[PDB]
């Protein structure tokens, strides 16, 4: 990139928050600044134009300035609503194209906890005349996104083959999901008593367990 | 280089699309999607002088919004349009006659208007009748066709210099 | 309003040549508008790549000016992308655009397409498995597994040819060890349904051209 934002900002809801974006004389300081909002699986929308005009549709909440080689947006009366990505952009005299900034994702304080559901599935009836099993675990529906899975043949732990997704994205104060597979031979499945997916969130912990002929 | 921006307006059906087009491009369009709202640029030469011409068609549906009064307070001259063989696309004249003062602030604004489809022999609408209304209004007449390109020359060209005599 | 949708393959084997369409609706591409091709690599910011005129004037970023050519086609009303000698660093999603209008400037970017996705790998297109997820107390849920397939991106999944729904959830895919996707999608229903009821899912991987309708029923 090759105008300067930093990486994230946030505040609670209800007051004020603001975001910087730098450049140097031949970008930002001889011509006007441009900003974009993205939400996240979108794509990008416009905002503010010509340093402080908002096209219609936008609220009387935004605002934008330009100083020198730097500009501004503020934002006020934060709300759910706002969690998004934010880009400035210019026009470059000394290359003839228009440039970006890195971008800044804004994050909203104060959303309440919420706990994970879980759901676990057995191996189906053809993946066992194909000779595989794959046993599915789906994580759902839990607020901060941070989630360890950890599997379990009877008692002792099987560590061996167990995939497991990143968090997803998240915007509009959504709630996250995740999920996990563990892969065992058609042998493996029916040796064992029982197998359980196990699912930490800040110490709670939540478990869902299956066998074969349940 | 000057540059003038000019803007077509009349009732739906007139011919609003077909005669810029004509100017544009050179060739005639049977019919149009009703629905498009455009913008064209074009380098002529009049009188010597060389300038680019902006032209903004107009379409859509009838709605009032602050925006839109921008987009259209941009326009320094009018063209309005009505079709010979429609009675009813006459009397809307005056409608639009009003709006565009109510964004230019301003009892002068240049303006030239358009009867379309000469080419037709079943007028209701006689050219007296027309005459006097300009007159009345203070601005040139012009009959035009765009199926044969009688006329469409001069009418644009004609609001280029009403754009001159303001300055 | 003027409408843009993007076109093209989803996976390319270096070091071939990328190819991509952009087709324009409810606008002439002959108005005074600069159109345009911006790309986003996977989590991370923006990046223009090119402008075009409908006269044939063309801008290019100068780091990819060597490789990159932009067309216009007036019989279609249509314009186009080419980029060759790819490498892995050219995975991203691509968008078209249209912008800097000479009646009233709004910037370069007011309208915008929706986007399509490009992954450049030497790997080798196959297709997915898919096996259903049997249900088992106001409602059940159940599902469809998609298996071992490669080229992540192009891939849908939609219930009873989309005369289902509500309480459709599809989960993202998981890069597995051995370098190919599974991906999951369930929905939840009311559980006196289950005897008077059709669930049939149908997956659509267009690199392989693979299409699959299963039926999911209690076990
Ligand atoms: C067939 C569709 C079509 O051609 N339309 C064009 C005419 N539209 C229309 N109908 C009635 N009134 C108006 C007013 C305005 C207008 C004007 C003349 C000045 C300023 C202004 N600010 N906002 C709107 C206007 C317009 C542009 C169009 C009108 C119907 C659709
Ligand atoms: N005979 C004739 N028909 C015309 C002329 N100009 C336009 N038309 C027709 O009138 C119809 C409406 O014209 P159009 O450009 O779509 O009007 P718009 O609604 O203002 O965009 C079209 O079918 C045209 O074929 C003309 O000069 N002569
Ligand atoms: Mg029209």
């Amino acid at each position: 990139s090759v105008l300067t934002q930093p990486p994230s900002a946030s505040g609670t809801p209800g007051q004020r928050v603001t975001i910087s974006c730098s450049g140097s004389s031949s970008n930002i300081g001889s011509n006007y600044v441009y900003w974009y909002q993205q939400l996240c699986g979108t794509a990008p929308k416009l905002l503010i134009y010509r340093n402080n005009q908002r096209p219609s549709g936008v609220p009387d909440r935004f605002s934008g300035s330009k100083s020198g080689t730097s500009a501004s947006l503020a934002i006020s009366g934060l709300r759910c609503e706002d969690e998004a990505d934010y880009y400035c952009a210019a026009w470059d005299e000394r290359l003839s194209g228009w440039v970006f900034g890195g971008g800044t994702k804004l994050t909203v304080l104060g959303q309440p906890k919420a706990a994970p559901s879980v759901t676990l599935f057995p191996p189906s009836s053809e993946e066992l005349q194909a000779n595989k099993a794959t046993l599915v675990c789906l994580i759902s529906d839990f607020y901060p996104g941070a989630v360890t899975v950890a599997w379990k043949a009877d008692s002792s732990p099987v560590k061996a083959g167990v995939e497991t997704t990143t968090p997803s994205c998240q915007s509009n104060c959504n709630k996250y999901a995740a999920s996990s597979y563990l892969s065992l031979t058609p042998e493996q499945w029916k040796s064992h008593r029982s197998y359980s997916c196990q699912v930490t969130h800040e110490g709670s912990t939540v478990e869902k367990t299956v066998a074969p002929t349940e | 280089m000057t540059e003038y921006k000019l803007v077509v307006v009349g009732a739906c059906g007139v011919g609003k699309s077909a005669l810029t087009i004509q100017l544009i491009q050179n060739h005639f369009v049977d019919e149009y999607d009703p629905t498009i709202e455009d913008s064209y640029r074009k380098q002529v030469v009049i009188d010597g002088e060389t300038s680019l011409l902006d032209i903004l068609d107009t379409a859509g549906q009838e709605e009032y919004s602050a925006m839109r009064d921008q987009y259209m307070r941009t326009g320094e001259g009018f063209l309005l349009v009505f079709a010979i063989n429609n009675t009813k696309s006459f009397e809307d004249i005056h409608h639009y006659r009003e709006q565009i003062k109510r964004v230019k602030d301003s009892e002068d604004v240049p303006m030239v208007l358009v009867g379309n489809k000469s080419d037709l022999p079943s007028r209701t609408v006689d050219t007296k009748q027309a005459q006097d209304l300009a007159r009345s209004y203070g601005i040139p007449f012009i009959e035009t066709s765009a199926k044969t390109r009688q006329g469409v020359d001069d009418a644009f060209y004609t609001l280029v210099r009403e754009i001159r005599k303001h300055k | 309003e003027v409408q843009l949708q993007e076109s093209g393959p989803g996976c390319v084997k270096p070091p071939g040549t990328l190819s991509l369409t952009c087709a324009v609706s409810g606008g002439s591409i002959s108005s005074s508008n600069w159109w345009s091709w911006v790309r986003q690599p996977p989590g991370k910011g923006l990046e223009w790549i090119g402008e075009i005129y409908h006269s044939g004037s063309t801008n290019y970023n100068p780091s990819l000016k060597s490789r990159v050519t932009i067309s216009v086609d007036k019989s279609k009303n249509q314009f186009s992308l080419k980029l060759s000698s790819v490498t892995a660093a050219d995975t991203a999603v691509y968008y078209c655009a249209r912008g800097s209008s000479s009646w009233y400037d709004l910037g370069p970017f007011d309208y915008w397409g929706q986007g399509t996705c490009v992954t450049v790998s030497s790997a080798s297109t196959k297709g997915p498995s898919v096996f259903p997820l049997a249900p088992s107390g106001g409602t059940a849920a159940l599902g469809c597994l998609v298996k071992d397939y490669f080229c992540e991106c192009p891939v849908t999944v939609s219930w009873n040819s989309g005369a289902l729904t509500s309480g459709v959830h599809t989960f993202p895919a998981v890069l597995q060890s051995s370098g190919l996707y599974s991906l999951s999608s369930v929905v939840t229903v009311p559980s006196s349904s289950l005897g008077t009821q059709t669930y049939i899912c149908n997956v659509n991987h267009k690199p392989s051209n693979t299409k699959v309708d299963k039926k999911v029923e209690p076990k």
